[PDB]
This record gives structure tokens, sequence and C-alpha cells, in this order.
């Protein structure tokens, strides 16, 4: 998957979220038009398929003829009061991409880390089903041990927990940052 | 540190963003500069996103002070049905795995309403890089990696993405001459190509060879769609715009609603003891969230209204927050995940 936060000089601005699911899609990769095709169908419920211990198939989301399958992409603008864009934010990575969206949300407008930085900030995640708290590597171990005495299970993530590209209005002009997860740069002027 | 006083592109790859920001420099709207820049983060990136794919759009018009969302996610073809598929291999794999892609569609559309720049502008770039090649980054390296079983036994993957039979790795060249040849057909003969043209038929026959379903029909009929009014929640001052269900952001309202009520502030992480609660209560707004989350689906087929009202209400939310403990977690029931309408 993968995020892009653009802003106009006229001020308009655009997030989009972009995938073909899982790595390399279907695997199936046209001889003739070099196209590689997604396997979007992945991301339906089956009645059939279990994914996780314990969790049950969510009929909301069964495959029917010209149905959608539900996302977690949440390519996201936030304009202030008098008409300007604020943020432009999204994420890749899955299930992970609504909680490091907030993170870096939360990050910027209320802890007041500039957009870098929240981009950069470790994330954690919880999706409810597993019952488990994902940490990335390097954050602050007192907040894994303020999760822990809270009974909370934590594990650390194997590589780390999404990739967001956001755009910030600042006094400067406008603050881009990409991924170091992922290893983009912006660019502008 | 990328402060940029006049425009700023932000992508996953450094020569997507310069795309990007080039389209801007020559006049292009943001639609034009996002764009381009996706058509290089597919070929950058092509085990990640691209014309196969879909995607989705949240633009915002400086002028009319307006939001839009274009939905251009993939649809499941005209002869699928729900227990089509009995293993999580059949669904990952193969044609059979194929949803409809609406990448192609949605950029016409978001072009149509919001383009500056020719539509052949907007490739010519990124046909340029496919055909000279370019270094392989980091991301791809890794897929490669994880996936060069599958790969190296494919002789048509084997045909791009190995170099003497076996996966390319960071910093090794990759070309990608067919999707060149494919790009060019889209910037000369438009969107109608793959839809219903020139491509349309080699379309099928790929995906039907490899045990797919997708026909003519399915392409021919595919739209996508303008949604003029996105999700928003308000944020002190500020407004929130973000695509509702299929996708995500009526979860992201709900986490946001939630923790809104705590009021963070830079002291919130301050100390020790105030940002080890500040975490906590994150996590469980995550957990509040995701609850709701499995009643989520396409609004054209199950009936969402009550859901995305209910997670969208600052009220609901402040009901969810007055449960958040803040000395402890709770079992998964607490939070009450719901897999049908009450
Ligand atoms: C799964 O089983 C159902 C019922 O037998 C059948 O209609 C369907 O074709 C099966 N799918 C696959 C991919 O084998
Ligand atoms: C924004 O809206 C104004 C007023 O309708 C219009 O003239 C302009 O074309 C719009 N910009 C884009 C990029 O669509
Ligand atoms: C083009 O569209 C019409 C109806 O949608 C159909 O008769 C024709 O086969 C289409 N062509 C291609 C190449 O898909
Ligand atoms: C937010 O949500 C709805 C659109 O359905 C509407 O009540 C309101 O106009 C929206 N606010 C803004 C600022 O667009
Ligand atoms: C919405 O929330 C109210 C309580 O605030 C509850 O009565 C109702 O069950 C909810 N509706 C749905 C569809 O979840
Ligand atoms: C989930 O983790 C919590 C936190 O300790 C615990 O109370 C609960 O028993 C666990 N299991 C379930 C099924 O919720
Ligand atoms: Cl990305
Ligand atoms: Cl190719
Ligand atoms: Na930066």
């Amino acid at each position: 998957t993968a995020h892009l936060s653009v802003v106009a000089e006229d001020g308009s601005a655009v997030s989009a979220t972009s995938t073909i699911n899982l790595y390399f899609g279907s695997k199936v990769r046209s001889p003739v038009s070099g196209i590689l095709f997604n396997n979007e169908m992945d991301d339906f419920s089956s009645p059939s398929i279990t994914n996780e211990f314990g969790v049950p198939p969510s009929p909301a989301n069964f495959i029917q003829p010209g149905k959608q399958p539900l996302s977690s992409m949440c390519p996201t603008i936030m304009v202030g009061q008098d008409g300007q864009v604020r943020m432009v934010v999204g994420a890749a990575g899955g299930t992970q991409i609504t909680t490091a969206t907030a993170l870096a949300i939360i990050y910027n407008l209320w802890f007041g880390y500039d957009v870098k930085r929240a981009v950069e900030e470790p994330r954690l995640h919880n999706q409810l089903l597993p019952n488990v708290t994902t940490v990335e590597r390097n954050i602050d171990q007192a907040v894994t041990a303020a999760l822990e005495t809270r009974h909370h299970h934590t594990q650390i993530a194997s590589t780390f927990i999404a990739v967001v590209q956001a755009i910030v209005r600042t006094a400067g002009g406008w603050a881009a940052a990409s991924d170091s997860r992922k290893g983009g740069e912006p660019a502008g002027y | 540190n990328h402060v940029y006083t006049r425009a700023a592109v932000a992508a996953d790859a450094k020569q997507c963003s310069k795309i990007g920001r080039d389209a801007l420099r020559d006049g292009g709207s943001a639609v034009d500069a996002a764009i381009a820049a996706l058509l290089c983060v597919g070929l950058m990136n092509a085990h990640s996103m691209g014309i196969g794919g879909g995607l989705f759009l949240t633009i915002y018009n400086s002028t009319t002070r307006k939001a839009e969302v274009i939905n251009a996610r993939e649809v499941a073809p005209r002869l699928a049905f729900a227990t089509m598929f009995n293993s999580s291999e059949q669904s990952q794999k193969g044609g059979l795995s194929v949803a409809v892609p609406g990448e192609i569609r949605g950029y016409e559309l978001a072009h149509q309403r919001h383009g500056r720049l020719p539509w052949a502008r907007l490739f010519q770039p990124s046909i340029q890089l496919a055909r000279q090649g370019f270094p392989v980054g980091k991301g791809l390296a890794a897929a490669l990696e994880n996936k060069r079983t599958v790969i190296e036994q494919q002789p048509v993957l084997c045909e791009v993405f190995c170099r003497d039979r076996k996966v390319l790795r960071e910093g090794e060249r990759l070309t990608l001459p067919q999707l060149a040849d494919t790009y060019e057909t889209l910037a000369i003969e438009g969107a109608q190509a793959f839809y219903n043209g020139s491509l349309t038929a080699q379309i099928v026959k790929d995906i039907q060879a490899a045990g797919g379903i997708v026909t003519a029909e399915d392409l021919n009929n595919y739209r996508a769609e303008l949604i003029e009014h996105p999700l928003n929640i308000s944020l002190g001052d500020a407004v929130l715009y973000m695509p509702s269900a299929p996708l995500s952001g009526p979860v992201l309202a709900l986490i946001l609603n939630i923790l809104k009520g705590y009021n963070f502030s830079r002291e919130s992480v301050e100390s020790p003891e105030q940002k080890g609660l500040t975490y906590h209560r994150i996590v469980e707004a995550f957990r509040f969230a995701y609850a709701k989350r499995t009643l989520l689906g396409d609004p054209k087929f199950v009936d969402v209204t009550e859901v995305v009202r209910n997670m969208t209400s600052e009220f609901f939310a402040a009901q969810l927050r007055a449960q958040i403990s803040d000395d402890t977690t709770h079992p998964i029931s607490y939070y009450k995940p719901e897999f049908y309408t009450p």
C-alpha cells in the first residue's frame, strides 16, 4: 500500500492511498502488458476461512458481485476554520493504517510534535482481536511498563508499524515528511 | 527538514515526490501531481500499488472550500459469490483472487474534475523511468526477499524481478519495459484503453488464464464514484475529512472523538506518570474503536447508517470514554465487539 500527500501553491490538497493488497498482489503478472493484478478479494471475509483463533467471519464483509471489500485505508485532510489546509496525512500497513494515522494526528495536533517527529515517533497498535498490544522497538520503555502494569500484554514488532506520509502547515510554509521506515523523501518548492 | 514556501509532495519514494513536485511547478493541480507521483510509485514500488489495483483520493479545493472523495477501489466481479473461497490460499493467489481494478478510472475521474495538465503529461516521466530502469529501493527489496520462492519459480515474474534467475537485491537495476508500453498506451488512448479498448481483451485473458472470472463486461461496467460529502469530524477549530465505509474513516473518527475528551496537550507526555496514562488511554480508544469495525462493509450492500452515525457521534464517544479505566485494560467482551447489528 502507498500513501501520498500533496499541497499545491493555491492551497488545494490531495491525500491518496492506493493498493494491490498483499506483496505483488495475486502474483499474476501479464506477460504482454506487465500489469500486476491485485488480490483485493482477500480483503473480504468468507464463511469458510478463519484468519485468527476465535475470531468469526464478519457477514457485513462477505463477497457479493459488484461489492467492494472493507479497507483499512484512511487518506485524510484536516482544514482550519479559515479554510486553509492544516494537515494532509495517511498511511500504509494493513489494519495498522488507522491507528498509525490516529497517532500521527495526535502527535502533531495535541502533543505538539513537528511533522517529521510526528512521522518518526515510535508507534503502537491494538486492534482488540488479537488481544495484544504491539509496540515498536524504540518506544519509550516507560510506556511499555505503564501498559504492562495495567495488564496489557505487549509484544515488540519484528520490523515496524505502518508507514505515514504527512504535510502540515507551519508559519514557515508547508512542512513535509516521508516515513524513514520505507525510506521516502518529500519534494517541494 | 523539508519546509516549502509554496507547495509540497510527500511520497514513499524520493523520485516519485520529485515527479509530483515537477508537475506542480509546470502548472499542474494537486490532483495532476498526485496522479503523476502515483504512476511513478506503481513502478518503484510495484509490489505495493499500481494500475492493477485500486485507490481512494480525498481532495480539498481551497477556492470553494469543499472537500470530496473519489472512490476507485476494486470491486468483486459479476461472477463472484460469497462461498467462492474455502482457504486463505485460494483467496490470495491466482486469478480468482483478483478484483476488478479501479486505479485508472479513479485517475481519470480525478483528472476530469481537477486536472490542469494534459493526461499524457502525467505519464511521461514514468514511461522514461520504466524504460531506463532504476535501482531497487529498500521496500521492494524486502518484499522480493520475502517472496523469493514464489518469484523465482514463476517465469513471468522472474522475467522482470530476477537477475540470473535470482530475485533482485537493493541497488540492483529494475526495468519494467512491458509496463512502459502499457503506460504509453494509456497516455495516448486514455483510460478507455484499459476498460473498453485496446488493453481490455488481454487483461481478461491474463486473469482467466490464471483461473480468474473477471470478464470484459466487468471492466466495461467499472465506475469510479464521486462522493460529495466525505465523512468529517470537528477537532477544535478544524474539520477532518476522511472516507466513510468501505474505508476506515469511521474507525479513525471514533478513536479521535473518544480521545478528544481527555484534552491532551504537550503536558500529557511531559512525565512518565502522565505519558503512561496517556498511552494507556490511546490503546483503550483503539480497542473500543475496533470493536465496532466488524459491522462495517460496502454501504451499497450493507446498511451501515446507524453504525456510522454512532462511530461519528461525540456523545457515543463520550459513553465509551467513560468506560475506559485509568488503572487497567479489560477482556475483549468489555468493548462489545459485534458481528451482527443489535
Ligand atoms: C468452495 O466450496 C464451494 C462449495 O463446495 C464451491 O462452490 C467453491 O467453488 C469452492 N471454491 C474453491 C476455490 O475451491
Ligand atoms: C476549485 O474550485 C474553483 C471554483 O469553482 C475552480 O475554478 C477550480 O477549477 C477548482 N480547482 C480545481 C483544481 O479543481
Ligand atoms: C466496448 O464497450 C462495449 C459495451 O460496453 C462492448 O460492446 C465492446 O466489446 C467493448 N470493447 C472492449 C475492448 O472491451
Ligand atoms: C460534516 O458532515 C456533514 C456532511 O454530511 C455536514 O453536516 C457538515 O456540513 C460537514 N461539515 C463540513 C465542514 O463539511
Ligand atoms: C448506537 O448507539 C446507541 C447508544 O448510544 C445504541 O443504543 C445502539 O445500539 C447503537 N446502534 C448501533 C447500530 O450500533
Ligand atoms: C485479553 O487481555 C486482557 C488484559 O490482561 C485480559 O483481561 C483478558 O483475559 C484477555 N483475554 C480475553 C479473551 O479478553
Ligand atoms: Cl506509503
Ligand atoms: Cl514490465
Ligand atoms: Na522531513
